This record gives C-alpha cells, structure tokens and sequence, in this order.
C-alpha cells in the first residue's frame, strides 16, 4: 500500500511525545512559577496560601490535556493494522497543535498566577481578577486541545 | 558564534535544499526511506538509554536545586534537615520512574532474524520505544526540575515557618503528578510493541 | 505526481501552526498584561474589571487561530492535492506569525496602559483605540488566511 | 655561588641558542621578502602609470603629450611617497631590527 | 539505496556522534561555568 | 618642491625618450610594448621640454 | 655592536631596498645635507 | 529559577534565614515598653542578636555602642555571604560596597582639610567601604593628587570622569559636588551592571530598588541645594543619575529648581513620589518607601536581590534600634514609636 | 518542468510572508510608540489623539501588507508557472521585510516624538515630517510588490 | 540549459533585495535620527527644519533601491538566461548591502551631529560634509548595480 | 547483519562511559572541594569528615570505568548492529546518569560542607541529601550492566 | 561545456557584489566611528573641522577602492565565461572587499581615537596622519591583490 | 570491505586528540593552578616548593596522553581494518576527554588549594588527598585506553 | 587529476593571505594608534618613537601581500589540484597565522606605548618583545614560501 508506508508510526508516536512531553512541560513551568509566588508569601499573611492554590491546579490540568489526548493517540496505534501516512502526520499535527498551546497556556498562568498571588497579600480585592485572567490564560490550551480531538478524529 | 554556527547551518540546509529542489532531484532528500532503512535497534536502544539518561538528569537537577537550599536553609534552623527530605525524595522518585520503564522496554529487546529485520512489526517496536523513552525522559526532567523548584521554596518557607511546609507540599504533589502521566503514557505507546523478530 | 502521499504534511503543519503561534502570541498578550493588571489594582480596586479588556483582546487572538486551524482541519484529506497542502500551510503561517505579532503589540501596549489608566482617567479610551489597531493585525491575518483558504480546493485535480 | 642560578640559566642559555639558531636563518628571509614586495611595488606602479603613457598613436599631439606629463607626476609622487619615504623607511627599520636580534644577540 | 556518499551507516554514525558531542559541549560548558569563592580563602 | 619633479622630469623623460629612438628592447622588445619607437620618441621628447619649462620658470622662484 | 653596524646596516637594508633609480634618489637626499650640514647644524 | 542554586543555593537560604531575624512589630513593641539600655540588651538577646553586646556588663553601655556592634554583625554577616560568592555574584557584592566606599573617600578627604587626626577620621569610617589605600587619602589636598596617586588601583577609578579639577585644592563646597558626582556614574554603572549581567527575576526588582536609590539621591541632592549652595543648573545637572524613574522629565525641572516650590511642583507630577515634599519627616517617607520595596523583593524567590533587600531591611533594623535606644536613655518618649516596621 | 508541481510553494509563502513580516512591523510600530503615548498622556491627556498619528502611520503599513498578500493570494493556481512563484514569493518579500523596517522606523521615531511633543508643542510638525519618511519605506516596497505582481502572469506559458 | 527553469529566481530575489536592505539602512538612518532631532530639539525647536537634513539623506539611498528594483524587474521573463538572473541577484545585493552600510554611517553621524550642532551652530556644516561621505556609499553601490544591469541582457542567447 | 560500521557504536559508547562519568566525577570533585577548602581555613578539624562528597564522585567515575570495561572485553570486528547498539545504549545510560550524579553531588557537597561549620547538625543532613544523588549514577549503572548481558544472545 | 559551465557566472556575480560591499562596510564604519569623533570635539574646539575630515576622506578611498574592482570585474562577466575566469574574480572581489573591511574597522577606530586627543594636543594631527596611512595601505594592498588576479581572468582562458 | 581506504582517518584523529585534550587539561590545570602559586607565593615564598604539586600531578595527564599517543602511532597502517581505526578513535577520545576533566579538576582544586594553605596549613594534606581523587579520573581513562588499545589489532582480517 | 574545480582551491589562498593578515595588521594598527593617540596628548616628544608598533603590523600585510602575489602568479584554468590545494594551504599559513601575529603586536603595542610614556626604559622592552611577536608572522611567511616552492614541482 502506498498510501501506508511502515515508517508511518513514527508520527505518530512523535505526535505522542510531542502531546505528552511539551504539555507537561507547559503545566510544569505554570506550576513552578506560580508556586515561587504563592511561597513568597509564605511569611507575610500565611493566610491567602490554601486560597492562592488555584494556579497550581489550573496549571495541573494542563497535563491532563495532554494526557487525554496521548491516550487517544497511543490508542490508534498498533503493529497489525494498517497505518497511513495521512494519520501519522495527522497525529504528528494533533499532538504538535497541543503541547505547544499547553506549553503557552502554562508561561501565561506561571507569569500570571505568581504576580497576582505575590500582589495578593496588599489588596485582598485581587482574587477575582485573578482568577479570571487565569481562566482566559486557561482556555489557551482547552482551543489546542479541542483542535487535537476533531483533528483526531478526521485523520482516522 | 553560536548565532553564527546556527546561521551557517540554516543557510546551508536552505542553499542545499533549494539546489536539490531546484535540478528536479528534490525527492532525493527523503526521511521516508531513511527511517525505513536505518535499523531499528538503534532507535530502541537510544530510546531505552535516553530514558534512564533523561529521568537521571532531572532527578539530580532537583536534587540540588533543593538540596542546596535546604542546606542554605537549615543554617539557623537545623530542624528541616530530615524532615523536608521527602522534597529530595519527590524529586528522587522520577529516576526509578525511568528505571523501571528502561528496563520493561528492554525486554523487548531481543535479536531479529536478517530476513525479516526491516518488517512492519521489528520497525514499529523500534519507533515506539525510541519516542517512548524520550517522552518519558524529557517528562521525567521536567518533573524532577519544577519538584526540585517546588521543594527549594518549601525548604525556605519550612525555615520561616513550621505550619508552611504543609502548605507548600500540595504544590510538590501538583508537580510531581507530571512524572508518574509520563509513567502511564511511556507504557501506553510501547504496550502493542512485540519484541524484534 | 500531482497529489503525492506526502502531501497532507504541509496542511497538517498548517493546522498546527495557527494553533502553536497563535496561542504563544495570545499567552505573550495576557500573561504581560495582566502583570500590569496585578501591579496596578493594588491601590487602584475599582478599575479591576476595565482592565481586563487587553487580556479580553488577546483571547481573541486565540479564537481567531481556532477558527483558521478547524476550518483548515475540515478540508485535510488522504488523497490531497499538493497545493492544497501549500495553501493551507500559507493560511496557517498568515495566521499565527501575525497573531503572535498582534500578541506582542497587545501585551506591551496593555500593561503600560493600564498602568498610565489608573493614573489617569482619560488615558483609558486612547488605551482601547491602540489595542483596536493593534488587534487589526491579527484580524488582517485571519482576513488573508480565509480568503485563502477559500481557494484551496477550488480547481485542484488528480 | 648558586648553583640553582648557573644551571637554570644555563638550560635557558641552551634553549634560547638552539632556538634562535633555526629561528633568526629564518628571519633573515625578510631580506627576500622585502625585496620582492619592492621590487614588485616599482613594477606594478610602472605598469599603471607610465605603461599607460606609451603609444606610437597622436603623436605630437597636446593631448597625448599631457597624458605623458600627467602619468609622469602620478608616478613620480607615488614612488616618492611610497617607494622611498614609506618603504625604505620599513627596510630600514627591518635592517634595524636584524641587527638588534639577529646579530647583537650572538 | 538511500544515497551513495550519505549512506544508511554514515547518517546514523553522525547522528550518535552529534548526541554524544552535544553533551559533551553541554557538560564542558557546565564546567566551564565553576568559579571559585576568593573570599573564603583570603585573610582580608 | 616642483622644480624638483620638473628636473627629474627632463631627466627621467629625456632618457626614456632616447631609448625609444634607439629601438631599445627594454621598452619596444614586447609585443604589448608599442611598435612604432621614434613615434613615442616625439611625445616623450615634447613632454621633457614641458617639465623643462617647467624647471626654467620654477627655478626662479 | 654600532661599528660593525657602519656597513652591516646600509648594507642589510640595500638588499631590502635594491634599485638604482630609488637609490639615487635617496643617496641625493642625503648629499644634500651632507654637503648643507654647516647651515643645519646650526638650526 | 533554573540555574540558580548552581552557585547560589547556600548564599539565597542563609540570607533567608538571615531574614528570619528581621524583627517584626511585636518585637518592636516590646522593645519600647523598655526602661533601661540593660533592659533593652536583654530584650534583644532573645532575638537573633543574642549575646552581642556580651563584652560590655552594663557599665560602659551607651547607645553608640549598640548601633556600633549591631552594624558590627550585619557587617560580619555581610562578610561572610560574601566570602561564599563566587562570579556574578561575588562582582554583585563588589558593586554594593562600592557605593560605601564613596562615602568613605568623602569622609576621609574632609577629616584632612579640617586637619583632625587620621586615627579618629578612620573609626568614624564605613567597615563595608574598606579598599587598602583608604589611609592614604590623608597624603595631598587637591584633587588630582590624590587621584592619581591613591585613587587609580581603587575600583573607584572609573567614576573620575567628569570631576573637573581647575587647580582649586578642596574646600568643604567642592568634595560635596566630588561625592554627588562619583556617586552618580557609580549609579550609572551599578545599573548597567544590573541590566547587563544579573538574571531576569533579580532584575527587575533590582532596578527598581536601584532606581529608587537614584531618585532618593536626585531629590536629596535638588533640595540640599538651596539652603547650602549656590551653582548653575548646567553644572547641577552633573549632579542628579540618569537611571531612574525621575530622570528625563523631573531632574530637568529638579536642575532649574531655584525655590521649594520648584522641588514640589517637578515631584507632583511623578506618581509615586507625590506627596512626599507635603506632610510628616521626608526621610521617615523615603525609608518608609525603602523598606516597602524591599519587603516585595523577598516575595520573588530565585533572585540575587535578596541580599539587597536583606541587608538594607537590617540597616533600617539597626536605625530603629538605635532609634528606640536613643529615646530609653534620654528619657524621650515622645516619638520612640517612629520606628519603621514592614515585616 | 516549466510549471512544476512544487511551483505553488513559493507562491504560497509569497502570500504568506506579506502580512507576517509586514504585521511583525506593524506591532512594533504600534507598541514601542503606544508605551510612549501611554507614559506621556497621563500628565498631557488632551494630547491623547493628536500623539496617536505614529499608531495611524504604522498600522497603514499593515494594509500595504494586506493588498498584496489578496493580491498575490487571487493570483494562485493549482497548475501555474514557476517563474509565477518566483514573482510573488520576490514581492511578499519586498512588501514584509521593507514594511518590517518601516515599521522599525516609526516605532523608534514615534515614541522619541510623542515624548518630546509634549514638551516642546513646535516638536510635533517635525515628527510628522520624520514620520512621513519613515513611513514612505513601506510605500516604496509596495511599489516594488505591485510592478512585480503586474508582472507574474503576463507572458507566462505552458 | 542557458535558460533554465529555475532562472528567475535569482532575479526575483534580486529586485526583493534591491529595496529590502536600503529599507532596513533607511530605516536606521532615519530612527537614529529622528531620536537625535526628537532630544536636540525640545529645547531649541528653531533647528527643527534644518536638522532634517540626515532624515533626507537616508531616504535617498532607499529612491537608490527604487530605483535598481523597478529596473531589475523591468528586466524579469519567464525564459530569461541564468546569466541575467545572477547578475540581476549581484545588482541586487550591491545597492542593497552598500545602502544599508550607508544608513548604518548616516544613522550614526546624523544624531551625532545633530546633538553636537546645538551647542555648536558652525557643526552643521561639517555633518552635511560628512554626511555627503556617507551617502556615496550608497551611490557607489547605485553605479555598480546600474552597471551589472547594463550587462544582464546585452549579448545572452 | 554484521557490517563494517558496526564497532564504531560499542568503541563510541566504551568513550562515553568513561568520558561523561569523568567529566560529572570532576565536576563533583571540583566544586565540592572549593568547599573543602574554603570551610578548613577557619575550622581546620572538619578536614577528613568533609571529604565524603570527592569520594562519592570517584565511586561514580568507578561505576563508569566499570562499564567501558565490560563493554571493551565484548567488542569484536564482526559483530552485529545488535551488540553495537546495546554498547552504546549501555555506554550512553551510564554515561549520562553518572554526569548527573556527579553534578548534583558537586552542587549539593560544597554547599554541606559550608553548612556543616555553622550548624553541626547538618552533616547528617548532606550525607543523606548525598546517598540521594550517589544512586543514579548506580540507576544508570543497572541498564549498562542489563544491556551488557544482552550483548551476545 | 566543462571548463565553462552554465553556473560560471555566479561566483563573478558574488565577487563583483562583494567588493563593493565590503569596502562600503569598511568605509561605513571608518565614516560613522571617526565622524561620532570629529562631531564631538567640535562643539569646544570648532575651528579645527576642515582639519580633522581626515579619517572621514582617507575612509571614502576606501570604497573608491571597492569601486573600481567592482567596475573592473563587471567589465569582465560573460555568459559563457570560464569557471576559473568566476572563481577569480571572486577571488579578487574577496580580496578587496574584506581586507578594506578591516582597513575601515582600522581607519574608524585611529581616526576616532585621534580626532579625539588632537583637540587636545595640536603635534597629533600628524601623527594621526601617520597612522592613517599605515591604516589605509591595508586595503591599498587589497586593491593591489585584486588588480593582479583581474589580469588573469582571461589571458589564457580556452 | 573489512579494511578500507579511510580507514587510518579515525586512527590518525585518536592518535592526535589523546595528547591534544590532555594536553588542555595539563594546561588548564597548570595555569589556573599556577596562577594561584604565584599569588600566593609573594607572601610566604618558603612554601613555593610544595604547592608545586597540583601542577605536577596536571602535568601527569599530559604524559597518560603521551603514552597513548605513542601506542595508536605504533598501530597505525595504511591497510588497517576499519575496526582498528574505531578502537583507536575510541582510545584516543578516552584518554583525552576523560584527562580534560582530570585537568580541569586538578586546576579548580589546586588553585583554590594553595590559597587556602598558607592561611591554615592543615588543609595540605586535604589538597593533596583531593587531588588524588581528581588524578585517578585520568588515571581510569588510561585503562580504559589501554584495554582498548590491546584489543585494537588481536583478531583482525 | 587536474579538475576543472582546482583554481577555486588557488583563489581561496590567494584571497585569505591579504584577508587574514589584512585583519592582524588592522588590528594591530587600531589598538597601537589607540594606545599612541592616548599617550602622546601629553608626551608629543616620543610621538615618532611610539610608531614601531604600527610598523610592526604592516609589515605582516606586506608579509600577506608577497605570498598573495606568489599564488597569484602560479594560478591556471589547467593546474591541478594538488597545486590548488598547496596554494589554498599556503594562504592560509600566511594569513592566520599574521591575524595571531597582529593580536600579539596590538596588545602588547598598546600596553607598552601607554607604560613608556612613564618609564623611558620600557622602550627597548616593547621593541624586544614586538619581535617576538613578528617572527610569528614570519614563520608563517616561511611555510608559505616552502609550500609555493613546491606547488609546481613534479605536477602532471
């Protein structure tokens, strides 16, 4: 068949990789540089820590955006059946289009969530603000993602 | 002179590019066939040890990143030097997260016989370990540096106060999820890979 | 010869990079914007909700590389042409190199505008008109890559 | 008596002196050198300027004769300006120099 | 055949040996970048 | 200074004009050299009494 | 070492600077405040 | 926060632990409900001072020799983070002494032209401004002997490049102008420093804690000018950084600032400096200002800027004490509350 | 071989590079000279939009970007020559990497006069006569566009 | 084999290279200094009209780009030789390398001369002397490239 | 099967199991001994208990020489791309988990033996900090010495 | 053919190109380094100006010295031209080109360091002269090399 | 085939980086540790013959190159296997990349020892123990070397 | 034997031995007129005594210049290539070597002009070690002559 040459899986699983690895990435540095934020004020009003969490879990569930979508990968995957060309490079594209929309969504809640958590502890006022540049700065990677699953599901 | 090599380099694959494109000869440039034909032991092999190689190197690099700074720290309070360990062993435990997935693959690692070498099956398994073991690598130095980061400012916090360092763990636990999803996804793409026959 | 099997490749880059370029311009928008944001509503409370509207306007950037990137993903085929992967690589290039631009221009006008809106009141309408042209450019980017998309799969054969 | 301070400089004594041996034979080339570049310097002028000046065509002519006194001062100024003052004076200077190395070292 | 100067063993022979140079060069830029604290050794 | 160009220009010029006359194969002797030798004689020669007008009007100054 | 340089030095630059027509030159140069080296001298 | 604790893990955490020590409002608290300097030794023994005035016993305690051993241990402190830095970071710790040794050379080139004793002109220095040829600033008068003589193998070297010697030796007029000016290209170049080579996080909250300085001493050096001197704006303008958050549109005004009212109206349009020049002591407002940015430099983790931020939050500390212990043996208490407390 | 099957690249990336290296021009135009209008306008905000024309003059060079890339994009073809994708891939160029300058030129200019207009008023007939000629690259490189896409389909065979 | 396909393609990149990079030399020459007359002028707005004279001579050499790119393409057929388009590609990149030079040396004495001609009303004279220095540059770089296009298509087959 | 090009991979992986396991043991040994020797110049009877971190980064480099020589006793000049890949696979694990061992006790080592002369209590402390990162150049040590075993089967 | 292919003529391109481009480099840098100089030392010493447009004249000769091998080699391009005819004239423009490169890099930095301190010291002026010329015979040499490769481009060519 | 033409390249470049990156880890650590020897010997010259020893036990890397280089030149032939060329790549590398570090570790403890050593005098022999560690990093290299170095040419065709 | 690719080889050692030793005397020349136009504000006596240093550095461009004409002189359209190869290894013996020996005699020019302003007898210092510092760049003059000695020497 050459339409389904054998070197096909290799974009696929690089589809994979790139969905798993820079999406973690992504919800690695939102975390980090957040947590720096929130423990900054660790001594100063230790009170607004347990409340100030929420961009350590919105930076979480960027890696389970990427994870959703390397399950839906890996699971089109298999040395018996056939394997086009058209859905490794669709795999290729569909992990490609969310790691880096994770990875950008996670710089935005890292810069985000780390100045307004740190700016927190003078105007208590903040948190709502907060949160919603937060939600639009998380939606960032819901776009990829919801591009990952309709490319997904065209390219197979 | 990086900028400059990587310049050079740029310039050179487009002039080459564009005169292999240019004489109609533009296919001869194939990576299709140069991943049909390179074999497939050595993506399985660089795989399996830049797994173990990636997941050490994120490991040690969290290990002194919050390292460093617990030692800093436990200067004038000597009372977070056993205690906030478990920062080290969070970052400890994406190494025997690769370790163990470096071993399962090389399970799969047997000798192929000549005749059937570059098949469907020997060139998939070769495939699915090599992005297998880079994206459980890379996940697990990514994790072991944002736990290391993670821990560096607990181990200060702990010092500033007692009642902080159970704060700040929650932020170790939402970091060190990602090794562990690296864990499960570096199992999932090698879980149909059959040994090379 | 015409439609070849590494074909898709081109459109599925396409697909990827109104979606990669894109969002990294979106996130550059929000993220140094809503800086200023969290540095000025310190002293300044009220204005909390009037100076979301850089972060507003760099999300729209991210829509309008949603857009291009499902409209493209609706047209990727087994058996395409290759200008059709060409153009729909060119749509996805004139999208995200431009709303990464837009990106940039939102990012570093917003954060200096609401840090000059909270010292002045009437700085705030200067401060919507520079964002409207600096969003244009991410609005001619999604202008170019629909009138190109559009020709894709118009008189393509074999 | 210092030992230390014969045999030290002794071996630096032996070492400069089997050193300089091959090396100022070498450095003497710089007599060759000098006289190539001025050699090909006047050649090379000569062919631009008066090489120029010489044709069997108008002759008697005002203006194939003020082509002759034009390229006559060009070449003139430029061999004194370079040829004498600011290339005698570097063979000069390197005749000075094979005397302050190479001859008063010995 | 993949090519005849830039064979199926040479690129992958140049591929290895362009990882292993890469960290070497990230190893040695590693160790370039160790000072030393004067300050502690100084009487002052 | 220009009466001493003027004279090394009657020299100069004086001599390279009567190795022209004389056929000399230092300047007529090549094929890249001018054929004709008491035609670059005649324009050489009128050039050196230029310069020795030259020199006569400069050396009384 | 500056009586054996009497010769060795113009002589070392000769083969460095060897033409009749710069030479000249620079020999007339030099006679010139040789034979004027009562008026330079005191100047 | 990735490549810091490469050389930097040891110095950050002790510097935080050193942070630790800060005293808070409650310690300052009870430390003017004290009746006695003994009293007030031993309430700062249970502190992280504790045991520093151990050599004294009560008798020879006066509050000169509190404000000189509780500087004394910031000093020693400050040593020793700094014996342990190596690169960036050890050239970062140059940089902050440099600015001592400005006020050390201006010190010791005043205590020649008043002819008092080198031996008493020295204990008066600043320990943290120490280069080895500082005694020997004792050796000529004017100017340019004692630049090229003493002040060439100093690191202060390239900060005489606008010090116009006119062959006039030193009045008390002129090394003040000498001091502002040295200064000022030390400003310049410490912000270089701090934009070229320090990283991303402890940049930017360490040109701000550097832009401040430079404001501070632009407006301290534009209000000092009225009552004691009287100069043109064309040299006063050699005077004021150029680094600032007041440099290109308020020093202009600052310059030609001939009245307080200048000074007001040129600080009235800046933002954040308004108000200042109305109500209340301007040096309780600028050290007010000092510490609140120097609260919100502790707050970004990975950062060099911290040992800025610790050791001018421990200066303020020792002003305070010394404040608090200045009212307890004077028997003043009417303002021993004016301490300046943000942690 | 006159009218390849890889001839549409260049034609795409001709489309493509006239509004992302023109709108990366634009953005910069826009946001260096927006920060200083945004830090100038909070003591001179009845200056608000007469300071605003280096924002106007920098996003006209993103509609010169925008005309050509329509006018290469409507210029496409599935089978077209190769000299067709030379020509447009040469006039993308001309428009983004001389509007990318232009627009580096009013965005340095720009915040230099807005900044200065506000003290000295006679400063602002001078930064609309430095502006013009900064603005005027663009023109020039859309000039240079347009007599070459004038040119693309002219004479073109097989 | 004289005409090949790919022919054009050096002189499409020829006639873009023309005006790009006397663009990017323009440009500096015009944003330095325009920053020199924006800072030397808000104090003595008098020399408003006479300091332009740098922001004019750095226009110039991008009409100098004009002028080569219009003639390059003017110059551009689907048949051309291989000849044509590299000499048109060396046209090219002669008024475009040498006309970012000159931007870069008149972006550079232009705010240099307009900062100093402030204090000194007798500097202005030597910047435009200068100046004339720099934009010959540029010149230079015309009179190559219109010389290469002379020769582009004079004997080609 | 067995090509020319074959021991180039399993000579290449021998080097780098030695070389990138030396260079981290000389990072290790470097760093932590500026620390060794700026702590003793105050207090010079911590001399011979802040020596462990240079020995752990020579049981590092002992690691690694371990591996080069098991993979030099098993090359040949007819083996397979299988034995050629798996010495390099065993060369490349050892060599970049012994590089991050030895960084990582370099980093950590100079900081505990400064820790160790202010506050006593925190030997204990970078001992067990220490054991840490000595153990993954013995993680990496388990793939090498695994992938050895599977050299000629 | 084989001594004289079809693709001859780049390497004479280039070399024509880079001779000129060079040398306005060069002579760029020796203009605007040793103008910052003279523009500088002006405003306290400005009867000295016709004097110090030294470094600025012996700079411009510079790029009369890229001018003329420019002239020369374009003089010289053929269509079926030698292959050794393009190499050296690349090899002549490479010649003149780069080393009046570093003769401008030279010819900057004296000039600037001499106007300088000849405000100062009036006995510098000629020995700025001085060095200059030392400065400028660097690429004196460059045009030498170039002339001498320009003789042989075709002398026995077949 | 088993024997190629280009084959000796690899054998000639581990011939030459054995002695070439020992001798740059020889010179880093002489330097950087010489360096510290002549500041630290204008104070206390009595103790200039013992901080000698970090620049001999460099200069020992230099002759672990040597030996190594003298043993690939002696095994080098024009008709070598390919094989022997690996083996002597890999020798050459071994011994050089892994002295670099040697060197490099010699030089960073040697001149942060003999500064530390004429303030306390007790921290001599803690120099010269971590020098040794730093030392036998070479010195494993070198066994590396040599085991591959006798396995070079033993069952080669 | 003798390709038609071989002048370029020839080209390449005729152009890098001006190039290369162009650079080292340009850069000789601008650190020495740096270290003169600096020390010679105040000492305009030993202004013509301080011009060694740049005398020094042209005579390594007339060391680039003499075997740049040497090659030029030996170019063909039918050399071989063993000649080109010989004539691009002379240029490049000449040239970088004259670039290190331009380096040597700039810094040290400029380190001994601005020091023997203060002491008269550093002069016959700087003189001594400038000549070390231009037999660097007449060794490579050396190995250039012995390499075009022999690139037409036994060539078929």
């Amino acid at each position: 068949n050459i339409y389904a040459p054998l070197y096909a899986p290799f974009f696929g699983f690089a589809g994979c990789a790139a969905a798993m690895v820079l999406s973690c990435l992504g919800a690695a540095i939102g975390t980090a540089k957040s947590g720096i934020g929130i423990a900054g004020i660790g001594t100063f009003k230790p009170e607004l820590i347990m409340k100030s969490l929420i961009p350590v879990v919105m930076s979480g569930i960027l890696a389970i955006y990427g994870l959703v979508v390397a399950v839906l990968i890996a699971g089109n995957l298999s040395p018996t059946e056939d394997y086009t060309l058209f859905n490794g490079f669709m795999h290729l594209s569909c992990g490609l289009c969310v790691g880096f929309a994770c990875l950008s969504s996670g710089y935005a809640i890292g810069m985000v969530g780390d100045v307004g958590v740190r700016k927190y502890m003078h105007q208590p006022r903040l948190f709502v603000g907060i949160v919603l540049i937060l939600i639009f700065s998380e939606v960032l990677g819901l776009y990829g993602m919801i591009v990952a699953l309709i490319l997904n599901t065209r390219g197979s | 002179f990086s900028h400059f090599l990587y310049y050079l380099v740029l310039i050179v694959v487009i002039v080459y590019g564009l005169y292999k494109l240019f004489t109609g000869h533009g296919s001869d440039i194939n990576f299709g066939k140069f991943l049909l034909r390179t074999s497939p032991y050595m993506w399985a092999n660089l795989g399996i040890a830049l797994c173990v190689g990636l997941s050490v190197v994120g490991a040690a690099w969290g290990i002194f990143i919050t390292g460093s700074s617990m030692i800093g720290a436990g200067v004038r309070a000597p009372r977070i030097t056993t205690k906030n360990l478990i920062s080290i062993i969070f970052c400890e435990v994406v190494a025997i997260y690769g370790l163990i997935i470096a071993i399962v693959f090389s399970s799969k690692l047997t000798v192929a016989t000549a005749e059937n070498m570059y098949s469907k099956s020997n060139l998939y398994t070769g495939y699915s370990l090599f992005w297998a073991g880079i994206t459980v690598g890379a996940s697990n130095l990514i994790c072991g540096i944002a736990v290391g980061i993670t821990g560096a400012t607990a181990a200060i916090s702990d010092a500033a106060d007692s009642a902080l360092f159970v704060k700040i763990l929650v932020i170790e636990i939402f970091g060190s999820i990602l090794g562990l999803l690296g864990l499960i996804v570096g199992l999932l793409m090698a879980g149909k890979a059959s040994e090379f026959q | 010869e015409l439609c070849p099997v590494y074909a898709p490749f081109f459109g599925a880059i396409g697909c990827a990079s109104a979606i990669i370029f894109t969002s990294l311009g979106a996130a550059y928008g929000t993220a140094k914007s809503g800086v200023g944001i969290c540095a000025t509503c310190v002293l300044r409370p009220d204005l909390l909700f009037k100076n979301i509207v850089p972060v507003i306007m760099a999300g729209i950037i991210a829509i309008y590389g949603l857009v291009v990137s499902v409209l493209v993903c609706y047209s990727l085929g087994q058996k395409q042409a290759l200008y059709t992967g060409f153009i729909q690589l060119g749509a996805g290039l004139s999208v995200g190199l431009s709303g990464l631009a837009a990106g940039f221009a939102i990012g570093i006008v917003g954060d200096a505008g609401v840090r000059g809106s909270s010292q002045q009141p009437r700085l705030f309408v200067g401060m919507i008109l520079i964002l409207i042209f600096a969003e244009v450019l991410g609005l001619y980017g999604l202008i170019v890559a629909l009138l190109l998309n559009s020709r894709a799969t118009q008189d393509v054969v074999c | 008596f210092n030992f230390g301070d014969v045999m030290i400089h002794q071996v630096i004594h032996t070492i400069e002196f089997c050193l300089n041996c091959i090396s100022h034979t070498a450095s003497y080339l710089r007599l060759w050198a000098l006289s190539l570049a001025h050699a090909q310097l006047s050649s090379v002028l000569w062919d631009m300027t008066i090489s120029n000046a010489f044709s069997s065509k108008n002759s008697g002519s005002p203006l194939a004769v003020m082509k002759v006194v034009f390229l006559f001062a060009m070449w003139f100024v430029l061999t004194v300006c370079i040829l004498v003052f600011m290339e005698g004076t570097s063979a000069m200077l390197h005749a000075l120099r094979l005397h302050w190395v190479e001859a008063m070292s010995k | 055949i993949l090519s005849s100067i830039w064979t199926e063993g040479l690129l992958m022979c140049l591929i290895v040996s362009a990882l292993l140079l890469f960290i070497l060069i990230v190893a040695l830029s590693w160790i370039s970048n160790l000072d030393i604290t004067y300050g502690a050794l100084e009487k002052s | 200074c220009c009466t001493v160009l003027s004279a090394f220009g009657v020299v100069i010029l004086s001599v390279i004009a009567h190795l022209f006359n004389t056929n000399h194969e230092s300047f007529v002797g090549s094929i890249n050299d001018p054929e004709d030798g008491p035609a670059v004689a005649h324009t050489v020669y009128l050039a050196a009494l230029v310069y020795l007008v030259f020199f006569v009007f400069c050396g009384f100054q | 070492a500056g009586l054996a340089t009497v010769v060795t030095f113009p002589f070392m630059f000769a083969i460095m600077f060897g033409d009749m027509g710069h030479g000249f030159i620079l020999f007339l140069m030099a006679l010139f405040l040789v034979l004027n080296e009562r008026k330079f001298g005191a100047m | 926060g990735v490549y810091f604790n490469i050389d930097n893990g040891f110095i950050e955490g002790v510097v935080r632990g050193y942070r630790n020590g800060l005293l808070s409002n409650n310690q300052y608290i009870n430390l003017t409900q004290c009746d006695t300097l003994e009293d007030l030794k031993l309430q700062l023994s249970s502190t992280d001072y504790g045991n520093f005035l151990s050599s004294v016993s009560s008798e020879s305690l006066t509050t000169s020799l509190i404000q000189e051993y509780a500087s004394s241990k910031l000093y020693h402190e400050f040593n020793y983070i700094r014996d342990q830095s190596s690169g960036s970071t050890r050239k970062f710790m140059d940089y902050i002494t440099y600015g001592y040794m400005i006020d050390n050379v201006a010190l010791m080139i005043t205590g020649t032209i008043h002819d008092r004793d080198k031996g008493e002109i020295l204990q008066r220095c600043h320990p943290l401004g120490w280069f080895d040829t500082l005694p020997t600033l004792s050796v000529a008068t004017d100017l340019e002997s004692l630049y090229e003589t003493v002040l060439v193998d100093t690191p202060l070297a390239p900060y005489f490049k606008n010090c116009f010697d006119t062959a006039e030796e030193l009045d008390d007029m002129n090394i003040e102008i000498i001091r502002n000016k040295l200064y000022k290209a030390y400003l310049e170049d410490f912000y270089n420093f701090v934009t070229e080579e320090i990283p991303e996080p402890a940049k930017e909250c360490m040109q701000t804690l550097l832009g401040f300085e430079a404001d501070r001493r632009s407006i301290n050096i534009a209000l000092n000018s009225l009552q004691s001197s009287d100069i043109d704006p064309d040299l006063k303008s050699d005077l004021l950084p150029n680094i600032g958050k007041l440099y290109p549109l308020a020093t202009f005004h600052l310059a030609q600032a001939q009245d307080f009212e200048g000074v007001r109206a040129a600080l009235a349009n800046v933002y954040e400096y308004r108000g200042f020049l109305e109500t209340g002591n301007l040096e309780d407002h600028f050290y007010q200002l000092e510490m609140e940015l120097c609260r919100d430099a502790f707050t970004q983790q990975f950062a060099i800027s911290t040992v800025w931020a610790w050791m001018k939050s421990k200066e303020q500390e020792v002003r305070n004490i010394t404040w608090i212990a200045e009212c307890i043996a004077q028997n003043q208490r009417e303002r021993i509350n004016n301490y300046i407390s943000v942690y």
